[PDB]
């Protein structure tokens, strides 16, 4: 038979299961809804591991319960009573001999046991995986502290031990590769010469190179507290998503520094220069699947003061068209093809971040919070489910490292680039638009002529790699 | 076959755009969706009797991606210009997305509608005159819709249609 | 993009976790935290054919050992570890096999046999008796460092290949 239970009256997780506080999808269970003490059981279950269930519950529960009462409840759920001697039992007892207690045993070994190994596997992803909800609340720390500092018995002692290190060790809180990275490479720039570096003197490889490690470690840095509730659109968003918004300004700073670059070349033949320069870096970008980098790039070209540019766009050689077509191809049909092309490259790569953020966004907004069932209100852990598969593919794109060497120097003119200066967006994206307006007027007007800017050789050093001995 | 008509979505975030489309292209009548799903954002549809395919763009949530925006309005033929009643700022932003669809587009007349998008319980800030007063100084229509009941929610992207074939 | 279940199984302390880490994020775990069940993802092309690796990290410890049939049942391969400084835990990879093959019912379940730790000197294990219970099982053997990165693209992408011609 199923082991017994204790009565729901002294312990509320052996209720049983009804359409009245649990709906499953149509070999484990997926749920659809429940109510908090349902999902907690099976976020804890005796019969299965769940680590899905546990990252998806502990990824996105604040939504429906709050962090100070997810830990009374999973304490709750730890204090299992033991069943009472049997009639075998008492009947050994009375003789004066020990009795088998084979009830009880069982009763220890397959569900005592498993509930709070699982249980303390909650609070270890807890501490190691969300460890904000306690950075954030220091009595909530505190609370775990003494909970898991007081777990008597030595079943679970081994992970009491552990857990209560790696709390201590979150308080206060290295790379190993296949091969060597490749040679840093270098151009009209010479390493140490920061005052001479630009889009056309450090080399097209190296720039893609330090951007793509630039943009790798931002990409890397988004946690999911920036992402769920949609907290990084709304009035505290500096506040809850500043990885996020950095990443995210990064990308806009370098897509107008690109934009900026081609507009202030007034001369055309330097212009040329200027744009095909730019679709070589894009090729490096592809080559190291850096795709921010990619649509960085796109996100330039097709702008207002660049895309109308017809007398230089003619100038650009076939191959580079056909990359830049090849790449501006990813974005169409609702980024059809990019899509596929993340889903089939070797990784390391640089995923673009928008489509999550809208995805969560709409995912966030298109489905109830409850569902209404029999006249209860289930929490609707479906809709947390897609958020939470949206957030682990994020985090499946962050694991692994380029191997690329880091130049210190190329990666803090990166950094401190600044094309807006101290303009702010409209003035200065209305400046650009004059610029390009001047540069290449509208017909009927004639082209202008403009002299020379650049008093250094414009011809490519290209993309492929060179490698001494 | 049939015309379809790529329509793009623009306006300030945070203040419930999405619920637009999402209403629209929902199964009307189930409160579900998943956007990640090929053609959550296609749609046939029957306006004045003639069938029609609505390709949505509504890039709710990039916003912050700003020097995106040229990118994703080139795409479109129309454009659904969308602000709060209860955000004045999302209000004063409309005068700014339309002219940059305008340098985008090259035109002086872009098919397009303004609209105002009732989000939440919270105080309207924007009355309906003075939306009004805006899209006739622009020459556009007015629409205004609810986020939770689908009130004039087909009116804004069939009126947009409209602007389109009698461009 | 085909998706493979992996479980990763042996005794505690054998380095499952850091083998698993080292594969995921390239970085070598020197502190001992037991497991009580972890898993990762990981996207990877491997013979020119993109895959997803879902991989499950279990529990060495014996106070976990009433609770393997749950996993067993959902993998597809198997990483069978011990360490080669460690002969309890070679001895104890025969109960992981014989437990593993009960469980799905079948004589011809994707495995891996791996002794870990070769980067330290002082091995207790010797390749060849290894090696002998692997033939015995059908089954490769690969020697693997968590610390160092030896082997440890091979004995997980091995299992993944055995996976796919079953
Ligand atoms: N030198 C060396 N140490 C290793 C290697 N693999 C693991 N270790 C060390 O061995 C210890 C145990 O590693 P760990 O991965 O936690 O082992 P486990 O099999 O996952 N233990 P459990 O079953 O309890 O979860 C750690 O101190 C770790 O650094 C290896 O290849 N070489
Ligand atoms: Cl200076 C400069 C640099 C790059 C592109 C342009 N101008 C441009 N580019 C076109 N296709 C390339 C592409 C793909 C994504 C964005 O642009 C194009 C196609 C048809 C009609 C007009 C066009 N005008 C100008
Ligand atoms: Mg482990
Ligand atoms: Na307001």
């Amino acid at each position: 038979g199923q082991m017994r239970l204790p009565s729901a009256d002294v312990y509320r997780f052996a209720e049983p299961d009804s359409e009245e506080n649990i709906i499953f999808e149509e070999g484990i269970p997926i749920i659809k809804a429940g109510t908090v003490i349902k999902l907690i059981e099976r976020l804890t279950y005796h019969m299965y591991a769940d680590p899905n269930f546990v990252r998806t519950f502990l990824t996105t529960y604040r939504s429906f319960c709050k962090p100070q009462e997810l830990l009374s409840l999973i304490i709750e759920r730890f204090e299992i009573p033991e069943p009472e001697p049997t009639e075998a039992d008492r009947i050994a007892i009375e003789n004066g001999d020990q009795p088998l207690s084979a009830e009880l045993k069982r009763f220890r070994k397959e569900y005592i046991q498993p509930v709070q190994l699982r249980v303390l596997n909650v609070c270890r992803h807890w501490v190691e995986h969300h460890f904000y909800d306690f950075e954030r609340d220091a009595y909530l720390l505190q609370r775990m502290e003494e909970f898991i500092g007081t777990v008597r018995g030595k079943a679970m002692k081994k992970w009491v031990e552990s857990i209560t290190k790696i709390i201590q060790r979150k308080k206060i809180a290295n790379i190993t590769f296949q091969s060597s990275p490749p040679t840093v490479e270098w151009h009209i720039s010479r390493p140490g010469h920061i005052e001479t570096f630009d889009l056309l003197t450090l080399h097209p490889i190296e720039i893609a190179r330090q951007l793509t490690l630039l943009e790798s470690d931002l990409y890397r840095a988004v946690q999911p507290s920036e992402l769920v509730g949609s907290v990084w659109t709304k009035e505290d968003k500096e506040i809850n998503s500043p990885n996020l918004l950095k990443m995210i300004r990064h990308t806009t700073n370098l897509t107008l520094w690109f934009e900026k670059c081609i507009v202030e070349t007034e001369n055309l033949e330097e212009r040329v220069a200027v744009v095909s320069r730019i679709i070589e870096i894009l090729q490096v970008f592809q080559e190291l699947n850096n795709f921010n980098g990619v649509l960085e790039v796109v996100s330039a070209m097709n702008s207002s003061p660049v895309y109308r540019l017809d007398h230089t766009f003619e100038q650009i050689p076939s191959r580079q068209k056909k990359i830049l077509e090849e790449a501006h191809e990813l974005s169409e049909d609702h980024y059809k093809k990019y899509l596929a092309k993340l889903r089939s490259i070797n990784p390391p790569c640089v995923p673009f971040f928008g489509i999550y953020l809208t995805n969560i966004l709409k995912t966030e907004e298109g489905n109830p919070e409850v569902l209404k069932r029999h006249g209860k209100e289930l929490i609707n852990f479906s809709k947390r489910r897609k958020v939470a598969e949206i957030t682990g593919e994020i985090q499946q794109y962050q694991n692994q490292p380029y191997c690329l060497r880091v130049e210190s120097d190329i990666k803090r003119f990166f950094e401190n680039l600044n094309p807006m200066g101290n303009s702010m967006e409209k003035e200065f994206t209305d400046y650009l638009f004059n610029k390009s307006l001047e540069i290449e007027p509208r017909n009927p007007k004639p082209l202008p002529r403009f002299p020379k800017k650049y008093s250094y050789p414009l011809k490519s050093p290209g993309v492929r790699p060179s490698n001494p001995r | 076959g049939m015309t379809e008509y790529k329509l793009v979505v623009v306006g300030a975030g945070g203040v419930g755009k999405s619920a637009l489309t999402i209403q629209l292209i929902q199964n009307h009548f189930v409160d579900e969706y998943d956007p990640t799903i090929e053609d959550s954002y296609r749609k046939q549809v029957v306006i004045d009797g003639e069938t029609c395919l609505l390709d949505i763009l509504d890039t709710a949530g990039q916003e912050e991606y700003s020097a995106m925006r040229d990118q994703y309005m080139r795409t479109g033929e129309g454009f659904l210009c969308v602000f709060a009643i209860n955000n004045t700022k999302s209000f004063e932003d409309i005068h700014q997305y339309r002219e940059q669809i305008k340098r985008v587009k090259d035109s002086d007349d872009v098919p397009m509608v303004l609209v105002g998008n009732k989000c939440d319980l919270a105080a309207r800030t924007v009355e309906s005159r003075q939306a009004q007063d805006l899209a006739r100084s622009y020459g556009i229509p007015y629409i205004e819709t609810s986020a939770k009941t689908r009130q004039g929610v087909e009116d804004a992207f069939y009126t947009l249609v409209r602007e389109i074939r009698q461009h």
